């Protein structure tokens, strides 16, 4: 019954600033990697960020430019992602997804494949002239 | 260095051809037997060089191995084709503790052997060195028998025990046949006839082309020079496919035997299926001439097939 | 061991009873191919290779000859002509940890599919991105190993199944593993069908006076036919001819019957 949800997709002219909330419920895993994957129409399933819950190490793509900040809300079991300087092509519906951690050789790995366990209803972001 | 010595084996090296009981009957069986009165290679072990001879010998169709011992110098055998861990090998040892039969890919050294140390302070002998193999990774067959202890000392005098073995390898089965005998000679081959009872039929299923021998030495300067072999002798002969007429007795033992290819009389006995040949004339076989140097004859005309007319045609 | 590195052990040089193994309520999943459940004891094999691991409930169906899947392609491949079969049973009690990552891992990424019966020890990073990863773990350079997460509350499809696959091999040598072929009771003083160590026949088994040798099993008399066995003598029971003595139908109708060479203490009776 582990549930995930995304909120906060926002529409504005180019260069805006937006907040995305990834709220989970009934998580049964002490450690879990959470990722954000975009999908608008005509736009496939490619990763933008994925984060390890044990310490907060962050993997991110060549399009982060630093405007993608993801904070691990520990108390409210949430991923708080904020993006400024909106990119007109990064417009998409976004899924935030949860995977089990990896404990190999006494160290933790956080892998976020194209298919990542359960997904959640997406939030669409539209930014264009 | 000294050239290998030969010996004339006399009615020696006969094993039970099959498992079936037979009483007061004569059975003519065609098996891999040891020919009567044959040259077997003789290998010594005498302190007097020191005559340390454990060379590599072929394993063509079976091996007869006699051993005249007084101190259990003979230890065992190693079987294989390459003996370099490239192909699976086999090992049998009558160690001072157990009986060991391994079948595995072993990296055999140039001179595999065993050595029992002797201490001058106390009359005790214990196994010291065992240099046969180094590694063993991929293999299946393994066996170590129940532990047991024997003398381990080297007595003075002449040979007193005769250990006879026959090794055969056919249909993936390695059969060892064994026999023990009390003998009181000095330096010879014991006379008389005694059949060799089976010992075990190991289901190995490998190619064995060559084999060696394992001997026990005595130590009491340099490791490569400070060794004494101790007195013993072992006889090696080769088995050939021959037909033997074996006479049993009231019990199941093979009391006597003849070989059909020793002399005309033995062949006649084989034909008559009896040890006693009555006065007369008997057809036994057929003398024939085996032709050699086959010759083929054809007309001598090449006929000048015109390959050149096409290969060299000037303008092409 | 985990599925990515399955442990293989060899069984040989022993007699194997599969009947107890097959009639066991513990083993929920038992599908066998290339072997007969009715005649498994009769069949003999040189070597047995047992590969043991643990997988998910759904992945059990993936482990089958000619079947492809995420686990099958990258962790354990079964040959098309595979001889032997697989055994699976639930082990949710062993993985009783409430929640967390486990050391059990599977190779979710690989460059190409495995050859049959191939093991991949190496766990180097899979360079998914076309851009040179340059040996850096991260995005587009995902770690090939993925954990399982066997929780007790998980559904039946996610419960751990302990899967062991037995492969039977008959090399260029006589087999070393055979069925129990348990012996039945011995019956004598009456001609019966006997099969002693592969020696088949019919006849009366009788107490023996002849003494064999320790290694001797069978026994043959003149003309090379079995007369004793290990010790009992084999004597075929009374067979012969039957003739009818008649005075002629012209003078009478009743007849006498001669059973030749038969001690009729077995079968107006004269010997
Ligand atoms: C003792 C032995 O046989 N070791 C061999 C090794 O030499 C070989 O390289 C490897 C596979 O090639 O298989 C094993
Ligand atoms: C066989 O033994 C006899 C023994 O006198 C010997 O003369 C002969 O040379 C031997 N045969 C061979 C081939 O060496
Ligand atoms: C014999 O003496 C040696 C000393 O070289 C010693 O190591 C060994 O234990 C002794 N054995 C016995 C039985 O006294
Ligand atoms: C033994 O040698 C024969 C040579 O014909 C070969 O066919 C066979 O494969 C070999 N077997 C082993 C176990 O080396
Ligand atoms: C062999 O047969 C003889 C009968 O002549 C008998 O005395 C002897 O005991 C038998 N051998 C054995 C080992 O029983
Ligand atoms: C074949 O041999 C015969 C016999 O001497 C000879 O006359 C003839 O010329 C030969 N032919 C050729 C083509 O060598
Ligand atoms: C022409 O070709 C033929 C091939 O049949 C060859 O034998 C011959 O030598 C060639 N000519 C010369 C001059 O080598
Ligand atoms: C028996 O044979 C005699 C010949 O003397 C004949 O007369 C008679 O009819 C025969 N009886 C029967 C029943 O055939
Ligand atoms: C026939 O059998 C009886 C008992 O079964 C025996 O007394 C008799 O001697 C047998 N006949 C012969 C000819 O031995």
């Amino acid at each position: 019954q582990v549930q995930l949800v995304e909120t906060g997709g926002g529409f504005v002219q180019p260069g805006g600033s937006l907040r995305l909330s990834c709220a989970a419920s009934g998580v049964t895993l002490d450690y879990y990697a959470i990722g954000w994957f975009r999908q608008a129409p005509g736009k496939e399933r490619e990763g933008v960020s994925c984060i390890g819950s044990s310490d907060g190490r962050t993997y991110y793509s060549d399009s982060v430019k630093g405007r993608f900040t993801i904070s691990r809300d520990n108390a409210k079991n949430t991923v708080y992602l904020q993006m400024n300087s909106l990119k007109p092509e990064d417009t998409a519906v976004y899924y935030c997804a949860l995977t089990v951690g990896t404990y190999y050789s006494g160290n933790y790995h956080y892998t976020c494949s194209d298919d990542m366990d359960y997904w959640g209803k997406g939030t669409q972001v539209t930014v264009s002239s | 260095q000294l050239p290998p010595a030969y010996t004339n084996s006399f009615t020696r090296g006969v094993y039970y051809p099959d498992k079936v009981f037979r009483s007061s009957v004569l059975h003519s069986t065609q098996d891999l037997f040891l020919p009567f009165f044959s040259n077997v290679t003789w290998f010594h072990a005498i302190h007097v060089t020191k005559r340390f001879d454990n060379p590599v010998l072929p394993f063509n169709d079976g091996v007869y191995f006699a051993s005249t011992e007084k101190s259990n110098i003979i230890r065992g055998w190693i079987f294989g084709t390459t003996l370099d861990s490239k192909t699976q090998s086999l090992l049998i040892v009558n160690n001072a503790t157990n009986v060991v039969i391994k079948v595995c890919e072993f990296q055999f050294c140039n001179d595999p052997f065993l050595g029992v140390y002797y201490h001058k302070n106390n009359k005790s002998w214990m196994e010291s060195e065992f240099r046969v193999y180094s590694s063993a990774n991929n293999c299946t067959f393994e066996y170590v028998s129940q532990p047991f202890l024997m003398d381990l000392e080297g007595k003075q005098g002449n040979f007193k025990n005769l250990r006879e073995f026959v090794f055969k390898n056919i249909d993936g089965y390695f059969k060892i046949y064994s026999k023990h005998t009390p003998i009181n000679l000095v330096r010879d081959l014991p006379q008389g006839f005694s059949a060799l009872e089976p010992l075990v039929d190991l289901p190995i299923g490998i190619n064995i082309t060559r084999f060696q021998t394992l001997l026990a030495l005595h130590r009491s300067g340099d490791s490569s020079s400070g060794w004494t072999a101790g007195a013993a002798a072992y006889y090696v002969g080769y088995l050939q496919p021959r037909t033997f007429l074996l006479k049993y007795n009231e019990n199941g033992t093979i009391t006597d035997a003849v070989d059909c290819a020793l002399d005309p009389l033995s062949e006649t006995k084989c034909t008559l299926k009896s040890f006693t040949v009555e006065k007369g004339i008997y057809q036994t076989s057929n003398f024939r001439v085996q032709p050699t140097e086959s010759i083929v004859r054809f007309p001598n005309i090449t006929n000048l097939c015109p390959f050149g007319e096409v290969f060299n045609a000037t303008r092409f | 061991a985990s599925v990515y590195a399955w442990n293989r052990k060899r069984i040989s040089n022993c007699v194997a009873d599969y009947s107890v193994l097959y009639n066991s309520a513990s083993f929920s999943t038992f599908k066998c191919y290339g072997v007969s459940p009715t005649k498994l004891n009769d069949l003999c094999f040189t070597n047995v290779y047992a590969d043991s691991f643990v997988i998910r409930g759904d992945e059990v169906r993936q482990i089958a000859p000619g079947q492809t899947g995420k686990i099958a392609d990258y962790n354990y491949k079964l040959p098309d002509d595979f001889t032997g079969c697989v055994i699976a049973w639930n082990s949710n009690n062993l993985d009783s940890k409430v929640g967390g990552n486990y050391n059990y891992l599977y190779r979710l990424f690989r460059k190409s599919n495995l050859k049959p019966f191939e093991r991949d020890i190496s766990t180097e990073i899979y360079q998914a991105g076309s851009t040179p990863c340059n040996g850096v773990e991260g995005f587009n350079c995902y770690f090939p190993l993925q954990s399982y997460g066997f929780q007790p509350t998980n559904g039946v499809g996610y419960q751990p199944y302990r899967v062991v696959v037995l492969s039977f091999e008959l090399l260029h040598a006589p087999a070393t593993v055979c069925g129990p072929k348990k012996s039945t009771n011995l019956v004598k003083n009456k001609c019966v069908n006997f099969n002693f160590n592969g020696l088949t026949g019919t006849g009366v088994l009788t107490e023996s006076n002849k003494k064999f040798l320790p290694f001797q099993q069978f026994g043959r008399d003149i003309a090379d036919t079995t007369d004793a066995v290990r010790i009992l003598d084999i004597t075929p029971c009374s067979f012969g001819g039957v003739s009818v003595i008649t005075p002629g139908t012209n003078t009478s109708n009743q007849v006498a019957v001669l059973y030749q060479d038969v001690n009729c203490t077995e079968v107006n009776v004269f010997q």
